[PDB]
Parts: structure tokens; C-alpha cells; sequence
């Protein structure tokens, strides 16, 4: 099995910009009739692969030619002229001229763009749910950028560790931030014991926490 | 050219299972068909092929004894005595040169848990207010939120599920104007396709 390798694992590149993924084989792609068959693919979050350039520098039906391939033997390079918010997905090269058909590992393509505070929103439980003696209280943090940012959950001034969930989104394809939901789980009876429930978010954009909280 | 795939199957360890492959939009005869493995946070892995013509089939040294590739205009699949290695995305595509066309992919989940339907809340507390759909304790994973039956997809953030105690949590949210809500009301709907669920929630203050 021919390994392919890709560089770097990650790159973070502004709109406008100029992007070069490579890919190497641990043996060469020549075919004995000639052809080079080395592709790439872009994969969208959600989607299944679809193919840009096959071999080395064709390009399938539709793409534009801000995508084009280089290279040989062992070496290839796919190039982004002008990188555009749609770029965004994971880049996979791989080759069809060995058997088995082998793939590389990945690059995920990160927009740069300029900093932005996540706007946050509190919700208590619903009555559908107390009613059924769960409590989970939920922030939504979003639209920032960058997306390391720092969540806590505060139950009358006493910081909340356990039962607490985070998920973050993917990098927005239309405005390149981030989102994430912090959800506190308690039961219906730790809930109703206390007054305000608070979501504490330390991010780049601020030095003070953003700060949103809730009195029951 | 399309080629219509399951979607998603629960499979028990040990079990068996038959993914099927429809082609249309093209010859189906006049390409070779593969097979690709995808986990989750993984490459890709190539699995196999079958020629339509006749049923001459050639795979992958580590799928030789997974796989077992014949057709019909469908072309199927079978994996044998699976386990949660095998938990998985696959897809069948036809990979030949400018003739690329994908499934959408079967996610495939071998797993002995039992299939549990969502609980939907509502999630209901500036110039924009966020709203949002609680959906937790289902499996297996799938499940699709839409807000006013997809009409509304502008300010929509869809969050990926997490597994708290054995079961799937998600959530989403929508951003309308102020003066909208609750004038006008959005309302989440939730499909969950693996235990055939299909539960609106109206937002109200
Ligand atoms: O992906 C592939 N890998 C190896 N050989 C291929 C593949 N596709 C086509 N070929 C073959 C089949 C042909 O006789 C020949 C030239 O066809 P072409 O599709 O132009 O590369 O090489
Ligand atoms: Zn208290």
C-alpha cells in the first residue's frame, strides 16, 4: 500500500489569500502507461468528498482554476490562488495508480479573519422539561473568533464543574466564526434550590468575562 | 449520474449486514463501482470494487474478509460479523478519472444499545433574540433540526451531539429580529429518521 502524507495538518489563511497543501507518496505515482494518477478532493462537514483535480492538474467538471495541481513522482502541491470563505473543508490527495486506491490523511483549511465576541444567550429549563424532573440550563456563545474560548457556569456565586456539556461548532462557511453550547444538567430539586444561574465566558476580546446570568 | 444511498443502519455485534448502492443517471454497466470507508474523525479507506457487465470483483487486502461486492441497477455490499470498529461511514462511487460521483453514505452504527426517540425542549428566554431546541436522549445518532420546516436557514447553528450517559444530546438555534418573536412564531421541527419520530415544538415566551 503506497502511503500519502499531506502538509501541514492544518492551515489557517486569510480570504484572499494564497494556500499550498502538498502531498507525498512513499512511492512514485508513475504508472507504466505514462499517467500519473494522483487527485484531490475536497470534503465540505457533512458531505461526501468531491473531486477537483485528477490527474495532478486537471480539473473536474466546474471547478474554477483558482485550484490547480502540481507536482510529480512523489511531490504535489494543490494551490489555492485566492482563498474564499466556501474554501473551507478538509483537502484529501490521493492516488489510483497502485492497487489498492490509497488516500492521504487530511488537511483542514482554517480561515483567518479579525476578532469577534461571541454574543451570549442564557435559557432556563423549560416547564416541559421540569415537568419531568430534569434541569438542563443552556448558553449559546456565538459567533466569535478565535475559537479558543473558556466557559464557566456559576450556581449562586459557587463555580459549577461537573455536569456541564460543550460543543463547538465547525468554522462558519459565511462568516468564519464559531459557536458553542455550554448546557448545565441538574435535577429539578438542585435547581429549585438556588436563585441565579450565571455563564461566564474569558475569550480574547474582552480581559473582563462576558458575563450572562439569570435569577429564578 | 446519482447513486442513492441507505442513509443509516444499527447493527447488534456479530451481525451481518447488506448496504445497497442505486445508480442512476448513467450506464450502470459501463463503470466499476467501489466501495470507501470513512470514521468519523479518520481518512478514507478504499475497500473494493465490482464490474456491472459481468461481476468481476477485486478488494482490498483487509476488507477481504468483510466484504463481499455484487449487484443487480443496484449494486450492494455486505460486511460480516461486525463490531464497533466497523461503526463507520460507506459509501459506493464510481472513481474513474473525470467520472466521479459519490453516495451520500450509510453511516453504519454496530452497537447493542437500544434505539431511543428524542425529548425535545424548547429553549425561549437587544435587536436579535436567539432562540433554540433542546433534543436529548436518543440513539442512534441522525437526527435533523429545521427551523419553520427550513425556511428559515440564515442565522441557524446547528450543535454537534454528545453522548451523556450512553445517549445522543444536541441543540440548535435560530437569531430572528426582535419585533419578530413572538409576533410571528418560529417553531423547531426534529426528525429523527431511526425510530421513524417527527416532533415539532412551537417557541413561545
Ligand atoms: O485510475 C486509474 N488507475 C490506473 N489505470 C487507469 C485508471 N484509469 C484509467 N486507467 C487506465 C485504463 C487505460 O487503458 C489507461 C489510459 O486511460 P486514462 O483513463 O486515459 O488514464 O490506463
Ligand atoms: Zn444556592
Amino acid at each position: 500500500d503506497v502511503v500519502m502524507t499531506q502538509t501541514p495538518l492544518s492551515l489557517p489563511v486569510s480570504l484572499g489569500d494564497q494556500a499550498s497543501i502538498s502531498c507525498r507518496s512513499s512511492q512514485s505515482l508513475v504508472h507504466s502507461n505514462g499517467n500519473t494518477y494522483l487527485h484531490w478532493y475536497l470534503q465540505k462537514p457533512g458531505q461526501s468528498p468531491k473531486l477537483l483535480i485528477y490527474k495532478v492538474s486537471n480539473r473536474f467538471s466546474g471547478v474554477p482554476d483558482r485550484f490547480s495541481g502540481s507536482g510529480s513522482g512523489t511531490d504535489f502541491t494543490l494551490k489555492i490562488s485566492r482563498v474564499e470563505a466556501e474554501d473551507l473543508g478538509v483537502y484529501f490527495c490521493s492516488q489510483s495508480t497502485h492497487v489498492p486506491r490509497t488516500f492521504g490523511g487530511g488537511t483542514k483549511l482554517e480561515i483567518k479573519r479579525a476578532d469577534a465576541a461571541p454574543t451570549v444567550s442564557i435559557f432556563p429549563p423549560s416547564s416541559e422539561q421540569l415537568t419531568s424532573g430534569g434541569a438542563s440550563v443552556v448558553c449559546f456563545l456565538n459567533n466569535f473568533y478565535p475559537k479558543d474560548i473558556n466557559v464557566k457556569w456559576k450556581i449562586d456565586g459557587k463555580e459549577r464543574q461537573n455536569g456541564v456539556l460543550n460543543s463547538w461548532t465547525d468554522q462558519n462557511s459565511k462568516d468564519s466564526t464559531y459557536s458553542m453550547s455550554s448546557t448545565l444538567t441538574l435535577t429539578k430539586d438542585e435547581y429549585e434550590r438556588h436563585n441565579s444561574y450565571t455563564c461566564e465566558a474569558t475569550h480574547k476580546t474582552s480581559t473582563s468575562p462576558i458575563v450572562k446570568s439569570f435569577n429564578r | 449520474v446519482q447513486l442513492q444511498q441507505s442513509g443509516a443502519e444499527l447493527v447488534k455485534p456479530g451481525a451481518s449486514v447488506k448496504l445497497s448502492c442505486k445508480a442512476s443517471g448513467y450506464t450502470f454497466t459501463s463503470y466499476w463501482m467501489q466501495w470507501v470507508k470513512q470514521r468519523p474523525g479518520q481518512g478514507l479507506e478504499w475497500i473494493g470494487e465490482i464490474d456491472p457487465s459481468d461481476s468481476y470483483t477485486n478488494y482490498n487486502q483487509k476488507f477481504k474478509g468483510k466484504a463481499t461486492l455484487t449487484v443487480d441497477s443496484t449494486a450492494y455490499m455486505q460486511l460480516s460479523s461486525l463490531t464497533s470498529e466497523d461503526s463507520a461511514v460507506y459509501y459506493c462511487a464510481n472513481l474513474r478519472g473525470y467520472f466521479d460521483y459519490w453516495g451520500q453514505g450509510t453511516t453504519l452504527t454496530v452497537s447493542s444499545a437500544k434505539t431511543t426517540p428524542p425529548s425535545v425542549y424548547p429553549l425561549a428566554p437587544g435587536s436579535s433574540v436567539t432562540l433554540g431546541c433542546l433534543v436529548k436522549g436518543y440513539f442512534p445518532e441522525s437526527v435533523t433540526v429545521t427551523w419553520n420546516s427550513g425556511s428559515l436557514s440564515s442565522s441557524v447553528h446547528t450543535f454537534p451531539a454528545l453522548l451523556q450517559s450512553g445517549l445522543y444530546t444536541m441543540s440548535s438555534s435560530v437569531t430572528v429580529p426582535s419585533s419578530t418573536w413572538p409576533s410571528q412564531t418560529v417553531t423547531c421541527s426534529v426528525a429523527h429518521p431511526a425510530s421513524s419520530t417527527t416532533v415539532d415544538k412551537k417557541l413561545e415566551p
